[PDB]
């Protein structure tokens, strides 16, 4: 994909995550955790809802009949009508196929970008206290308990608190 | 060895296939349909003052065919025409037939105004026929009068009838021309003299000649009564000059306002609401496209040559 | 301890709202309109050899109605028609009227050619009328002639008149058929004989017959004169065989080149220029769309059922916090 | 948004900057300052200019009148013309709404990417002499005077000059 | 000092220019055309039972002009009409001509059925003319008969002929009305009597009178023979009554099935296939658009006002 | 460009690389070399092939003639046909120009993203054993022979094998 996270460096999705679209899993001394990110989840949902509001609708124009169901109209004008309707039908079929194909591409890539923006937000927070493992996880080089893990999810993790301890473990 | 935090996204067992710009078999977590496939096999008339004509044809409302007796006047925002609707009890047709039918199906009602046409003692205006049955007896088009000579064989007198439109809206006037089956019939009804019918207003004029000629029997009758029509503007007069053959109007019509014409076979339903109709029923969908029929009326989804178009409402589904 | 360098982007206090695929209320730094709303209530005719007809109607140019005396001949790139324009002084109408009107409004000029129909000493060619007034008196359609009998009551003799087109291009020919108000009026002009007007050509044939009948008065006249027309080809002729009732052409027409037909009520303005026109003036915009009218002519922006469509010309406006 | 910079990790735009779309603010021992980036600004403007040149225009096709303003036409041909014109108008209304909605999304995401591209080139240039604070700034771990700050903006900053000093300040 | 690994992308010497949303002069490594500029100068008729009419006009197939003698009957899925095709050997025209041509060009074959019309001893039913030559001799429209009085000057007798459609499908019937040049010519062929020709069925009727009038000569003939037509429904009869002037049908037509009418100037080729045709030949391209002509028939690329639209099939070209 | 790699931080393309779309160049004690990456090359080629399948086709609607080639028709009905055909042609011309322009923008940016996704997977592979130079290269701080270079291209490079040596060489 365009941004390289979903169907990319993140190997696969989590069927066990039923309370959100994006989220965190972690492991520390205290336990194994899972939690959904509301902000990135809702950002993706709102954008898709906006498309549905835009796409799922019809025109206000009042169309009357120009073709009798139960009687035969004049032959020459009937051919002009048949030609014109088939031309308009080809335009709308093409427009519909393009619309959905375009939007499906953008929806998939938008979702991919939200995964990346969360990953990048976490990377910049952790600073020199963690390293990327390639699979979408961060190996944290200090003791990071449940409150520490929560602060990363809450976007209030302070890297300076653990910097000295982390640099010693990384250099070994 | 170290503590770790992993970023990820949800997935589902029940994936759905959608088409993108680059891929025709792309799996996503959720998707929704944009083309309506199913139709309600009923005419949804909630919030509509409607007229179901049954076996009455719209043109029959103006001339007054027996099947149209309960639909001679009225008001409506939706007018429904059915298959095999009876317009003419007597053999014949209307000139500019489809244009007249389309005008009636665009209107929002019909009002009837008397012509006030009177005829002298030598004219019999109560001509009837077995082709136009009404309560098991011979009758005629309710809004017209079959004029013939009172004495069989004698010449129909040179008659003049004029209608004046006293209203502020335009009036639709219809008349008929009888084309006899044979010369013997023609002489009995109108006399041996040469027949000539002339109509004339400010905006319209024409001459009609009754035609005796060999032709097959429709419902046992080789005769024909063809109809013609025009719009008389406010204040204008229309004059009929004739000496045998005219089927003269006793009333004229006034099309009131606007309405939605529907041609359909489906039964009526007053509980359901709709703004889009077709031959086989109604289309209530909120979706932008439909594949039911290219011929629809009202505020409709656009027709497309596609069974399904799935819009993705979710990310790529990457299971395991 | 550490020195700092920050990247950023610009902003403004109050931005502009635009629509996107995912958001209706999206704010941006600037945007620009794509749907034209305003219009000059004028006809912009710079670089255009135009012709304002006024009271004259296009069909009147071919037959020669009093109002169309100044506009019988000419050339142009733009022909302008007005409301309530007089085509017929004498009551009547043309068969295929709209087809003829669109032909004239498509052309870029009209030239006139004489038919050369002379008539014998038992024919009254200069038949005037009160409906078509000219110079404070009774007259007739300038490009036609009303043929009637010299002697009142006597039969109109079956005269023949033929016109050959000796030109490179097509020639449009028009004639009229009189429909008397009564048999008294019919017998005075044409006689008791049966009337029959059969026009004949190599690529056209039609038979016409006058119609006696009672009708209401239009301009104080119950009778009418209906007009008919056809195209006479190069190296070809058209023959009129008639015995009273035919309104014969003294001249015929030739439509030159091409031009743009505008039906509008707004006045001419020679200072401005424009390529798009409608009933209420000109559309001089550079924008792709407009919501003035679906009925336009020329090289126009496309009509849309939209008041506004703002195209973004900048980034998202993320303003600084306010107390 | 898609690239995460504008309305993302950069908290808000600078209303004071009125000589450019993107730029730098710095703080060193000598003082503060502001300076717009020409190259990224011009890239954003040039792309938007290309959209306006492409979008703001009409077709060369000359259309004639098929409806009479000052007189009536045949009833059946008038219905066909009314059906066709409304059908064509529904297509152009839809296409116009889709065009501008699609272009606005792309213009916004394009400008977001140019902010990110400027952030990325600066990061790669500073190399190991600075660290990201997460809010679109770089904390530089050496004495970087106004001439040093100019070399970052003009793209002539050599990381090896200050590398020895910077790693000692980072390791601490 | 350190080892290094560099990442990069390919490039080419000569790039291709394409257009994007933001750039009119965008160079890419490869691009491909989307608007077709070229056409095969042939009607590609492989996999098609076709018919090249040559100098036969479609209307000439029904009345039976000499040029159409090989095209009076047949079946086809494609019918090819050519420029300057001859419909009428004798001077004249068909009323409602273009609609009749379109009906024949939409058909997939023609059958012919005998009217069975016969005429009395005083009528000569084998009238011929110099304009319609066949086998180096005088002849007439093969599916019609010029009826005239056998003895020159004698009155043409009152004749009534009826054709019944015995088929389950709709039949098409044509006839002509001779409009003579002079009054003496009319009297020689038909007589001094006033002429009248009536035609009538259940769904159609009309009257016709031969008109004597001087007019310009076409191939040395100031007289005319104008044609008229109608559709006769299954079971219905059509009756002709006439006393001189009728050009009566000996046979009627049945339009069978459906087919693709093509008007073109290009020669046939049975070695290859196509689904799109125009005046100049066939369009066998796989591309979605074309700039050859706005007038095409079949399954075609959409016409556009563009000489070229290059679609990028590669990245930005950034050469060394 | 949107992702910053092609026509961005990678100065130019390689004309010599005829065996693929994206690839690697290296240098070490043994010498220089070149190789194409099959995965990223095929990812781009498959997506363009997908576009061609969707775009390079026509509708299967059978159209009949409404304009006679070899004869005239009524002037009014002919004007309606001409108006309708020119209106339909304006829509298809517009729709063709928009499709190709939109698809060309996406194709260019897609290709730009695949280059970036490859660059990103190599960065995370190398982890703390290498540094970015800004021009699309990674300066590896240990002895990386032809086999070591092959493992980076093959996605089997183990960072922990060289971590000790590399961290010492980076800090100096
Ligand atoms: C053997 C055969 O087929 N003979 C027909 C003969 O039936 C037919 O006579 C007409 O038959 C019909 C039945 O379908 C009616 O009985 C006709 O009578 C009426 C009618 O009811 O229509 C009586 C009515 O009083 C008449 N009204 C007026 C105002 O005159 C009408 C009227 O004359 C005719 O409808 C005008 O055509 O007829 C009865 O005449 C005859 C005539 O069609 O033809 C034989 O071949
Ligand atoms: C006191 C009295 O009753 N006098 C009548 C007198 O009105 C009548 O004159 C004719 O009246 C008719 C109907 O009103 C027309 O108005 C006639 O006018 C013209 C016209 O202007 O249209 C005069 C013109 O010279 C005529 N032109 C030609 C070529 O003949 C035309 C023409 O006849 C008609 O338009 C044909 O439809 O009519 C006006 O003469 C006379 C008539 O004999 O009788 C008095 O007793
Ligand atoms: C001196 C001069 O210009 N005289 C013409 C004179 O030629 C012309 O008569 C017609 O001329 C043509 C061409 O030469 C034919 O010869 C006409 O003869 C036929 C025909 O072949 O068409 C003979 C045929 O046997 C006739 N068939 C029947 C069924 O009657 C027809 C038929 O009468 C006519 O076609 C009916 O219109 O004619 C010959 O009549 C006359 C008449 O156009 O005009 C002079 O000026
Ligand atoms: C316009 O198109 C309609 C639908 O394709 C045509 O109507 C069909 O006509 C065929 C006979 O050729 C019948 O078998 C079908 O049952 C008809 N279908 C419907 C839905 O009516 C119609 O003939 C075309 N008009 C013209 C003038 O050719
Ligand atoms: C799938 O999308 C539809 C349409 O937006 C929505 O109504 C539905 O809730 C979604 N389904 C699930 C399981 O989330
Ligand atoms: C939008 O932005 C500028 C700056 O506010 C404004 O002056 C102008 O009207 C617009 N510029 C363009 C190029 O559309
Ligand atoms: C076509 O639309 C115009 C404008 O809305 C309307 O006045 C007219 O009645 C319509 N034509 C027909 C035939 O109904
Ligand atoms: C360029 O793209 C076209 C797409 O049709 C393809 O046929 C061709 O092989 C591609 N490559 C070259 C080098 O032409
Ligand atoms: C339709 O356009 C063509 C363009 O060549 C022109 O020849 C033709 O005259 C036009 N039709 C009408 C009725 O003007
Ligand atoms: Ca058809
Ligand atoms: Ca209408
Ligand atoms: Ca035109």
């Amino acid at each position: 994909g365009l941004f390289g996270a979903i169907a990319g460096f993140i190997e696969n999705g989590w069927e066990g995550m039923v309370d959100g679209w994006y989220g965190f899993r972690h492991q520390n001394a205290q336990g194994t955790g899972q939690a959904a990110d509301y902000k990135s989840t809702q950002a993706a949902i709102d954008q898709i809802t906006g498309k549905l509001n835009r796409i799922i609708k019809k025109t206000n124009t009042e169309f009357e009949s120009i073709e009798s169901e139960f009687s035969e109209i004049d032959h020459q004008i009937g051919n002009v009508i048949n030609w014109t309707k088939d031309s308009i039908t080809d335009i709308w079929t093409y427009q519909a196929e393009l619309l959905v194909a375009m939007e499906n591409q953008h929806t998939i890539d938008m979702a991919d970008s939200e995964m990346l923006n969360l990953y990048e937000r976490v990377r910049k927070q952790l600073r020199q206290n963690a390293e990327e493992d390639g699979k979408g996880c961060f190996e944290i080089y200090h003791a990071c308990d449940d409150s520490c893990m929560e602060s990363i999810r809450n976007n209030t993790y302070d890297h300076s608190q653990y910097r000295e301890e982390a640099l010693l473990n990384r250099l070994n | 060895d170290p503590d770790k935090i992993c970023l990820g996204h949800h997935a589902v067992a029940n994936g759905t296939i959608v088409k993108t710009l680059t891929n025709e078999q792309e799996e996503v977590t959720n998707a929704t349909e944009t083309v309506e496939s199913t139709s309600l096999n009923r005419l949804c008339m909630k919030g509509r003052n409607h007229k179901d004509l049954g076996n009455c044809h719209p043109i029959g409302m103006l001339i007054g065919t027996p099947a149209c007796d309960l639909h001679l006047t009225g008001t409506w925002d939706t007018l429904i025409e059915r298959k095999n609707a009876i317009a003419y009890c007597y053999p014949g047709a209307t000139v500019n037939e489809e244009a007249l039918r389309q005008k009636i199906m665009e209107s929002g009602g019909i009002s009837k105004i008397n012509t006030g046409f009177t005829y002298g003692s030598s004219i019999n205006s109560a001509g009837t026929t077995k082709a136009c049955m009404r309560n098991g007896g011979n009758s005629f088009y309710a809004e017209l009068k079959w004029l013939v000579s009172k004495n069989k064989g004698q010449n129909f007198p040179q008659t003049t009838n004029t209608y004046r439109n006293a209203d502020t809206a335009e009036h639709l006037i219809m008349w008929g021309i009888h084309h006899p089956s044979s010369t013997q019939e023609k002489n009995d009804l109108y006399g041996t003299q040469s027949l000539s019918i002339s109509v004339g207003s400010s905006t319209y004029k024409n001459n009609f000649v009754p035609v005796v000629g060999a032709r097959p029997q429709v419902n046992g009758l080789s005769s024909r009564i063809d109809f013609h029509w025009t719009l008389v503007q406010p204040g204008d007069k229309i004059t009929f000059s004739h000496n045998g053959g005219l089927i003269a109007p006793s009333r004229v019509s006034k099309l009131i306002g606007r309405g939605l014409g529907i041609q359909s076979e489906a039964p009526i339903d007053n509980s359901c609401e709709s703004k889009c109709f077709w031959r086989g029923g109604s289309i209530n969908t909120r979706l932008p496209f439909q594949n039911l029929s290219p011929r629809t009326v009202g505020q409709c989804p656009k027709y497309v040559n596609k069974k399904s178009l799935m819009l993705a409402t979710g990310m790529r589904n990457v299971p395991e």
